[PDB]
């Protein structure tokens, strides 16, 4: 009985938060069509300006955006790489560690307390030179991929020399305007997702306003 | 999946008990709760969405809270309302007189903002008019307010003004 003041309320400011964010939906949506319907019509008027060096120049493009691509696989298979090597440094430390001691104390081989820190001191490296050279491997790949896709480019631009220079301001233009529309993307899917958060919530405070009323009702039917 | 709507406004039924504002709106509405919660809760809920201007609106409707009990929450009741409708009956000439205080009763707690409509409904059937539809819809525009009067029969002009108050918002 008391608690439908809390709800009430409730119900009632969820109200205007749904109409709030609906309307900043409605508006973000619009100013994203504004944008999309202009970088349409300006990347055609590109086209119809120099449009030879426009579809010839997309294979380059294309093929720089690899060797990116490529890049920062090359660039992470590194970093991992970098990380696995030092897996064995710690390890190795202290297995070599360990045979120091035996040297000191010949007679510490039979101790059982050595051999525990033996045990897992030689699991660790048995481990680690699993993961260094399964990154090994990662890092010369990727690093292969890199310098192909360098080669691919490179190459590319060769061929497309008088090419890509003409059609430059075009995908200059086709970046600048994809970041926009990403950001407009952005702000228009949260949005979406705090609306239906608005709506949930104020679909939920209904129905316990209904679990309160037929609350009452099965205590009307028995004794007070 | 018909529940999906773009907007929500939120209008209440204010006036005397016995006019029959729950059942005036009947065919119209549609009450989300199975049972009765006037007698628990105080206040009825039910809802109609339309269409308007590219949009659909899903309008809510906030039944009469009461005069016996609850009336602490009133105050939570008329706030965020956009519209709301005073359901008088033609016959009592005292529904007529208690709709001014029900006014008074929003222009304290309600939002300032807020576009009323003066319903005069022909609930007790076997009764003259007590109140003069001239009178009756004079008083309506004096107060910059909207005015219908209706029967149980003819529910035609009932639903046009309900898509009309709508609109009126956007």
């Amino acid at each position: 009985d008391p608690r439908i003041q809390g709800e009430l309320e409730k119900l009632n400011q969820s109200t205007d938060d749904i109409n709030r964010r609906e309307t900043e939906l409605e508006d973000a949506r619009q100013k994203f069509r504004s944008v999309l319907v202009e970088a349409t019509v300006k990347l055609d008027e590109l086209v119809k300006k120099i449009g030879k060096a426009v579809e010839d120049s997309k294979p380059y493009w294309e093929a720089r955006r690899v060797a990116r691509q490529a890049q920062l696989e090359a660039q992470k298979a590194t970093q991992d790489f970098q990380r696995a090597t030092e897996v064995l440094r710690a390890a190795k430390e202290t297995i070599s560690l360990a045979e120091q001691r035996l040297l000191e104390d010949d007679k510490r081989q039979f101790d059982s307390a050595w051999q525990e820190m033996l045990n897992h001191a030689t699991q660790r490296v048995m481990e680690a030179e699993q993961t260094k050279t399964r990154s090994e491997l990662v890092h010369k790949e990727t690093a292969a991929r890199y310098n192909a896709a360098m080669g691919r480019m490179r190459q590319l631009e060769k061929k497309l020399k008088r090419a890509i220079n003409k059609s430059k301001p075009y995908f200059e233009l086709k970046a600048k305007y994809y970041v926009q529309l990403e950001q407009l993307k952005k702000t228009v899917d949260d949005l979406q997702a705090k609306l239906t958060l608005a709506k949930g919530e104020y679909k939920m405070a209904l129905k316990n306003l209904e679990m309160i009323s037929d609350e009452i009702h099965e205590r009307r039917r028995s004794s007070a | 999946r018909d529940d999906e709507y773009d907007y929500l406004f939120k209008v209440v039924l204010i006036g005397d008990s016995g006019v029959g504002k729950s059942n005036l709106l009947s065919r119209f509405t549609r009450n989300e709760f199975n049972l009765e919660s006037k007698s628990t809760i105080g206040v009825e809920f039910a809802t109609r969405s339309i269409q308007v201007d590219g949009k659909t609106i899903k309008a809510q409707i906030w039944d009469t809270a009461g005069q016996e009990r609850y009336r602490a929450i009133t105050s939570a009741y008329y706030r965020g309302a956009v519209g709301a409708l005073l359901v008088y009956d033609i016959a009592k000439h005292l529904t007529y007189e208690n709709v001014e205080r029900w006014l008074k009763e929003l222009r304290d707690h309600a939002d300032s903002n807020i576009v009323i409509m003066l319903v005069g409904n022909k609930s007790d059937l076997r009764h003259l008019r007590a109140v003069p539809t001239d009178e009756a819809r004079a008083f309506a525009e004096k107060n910059g307010l909207s005015f219908i009067e209706t029967s149980a029969l003819d529910s035609t002009n009932v639903e046009a003004a309900f898509q009309t108050i709508l609109t009126e918002i956007y």
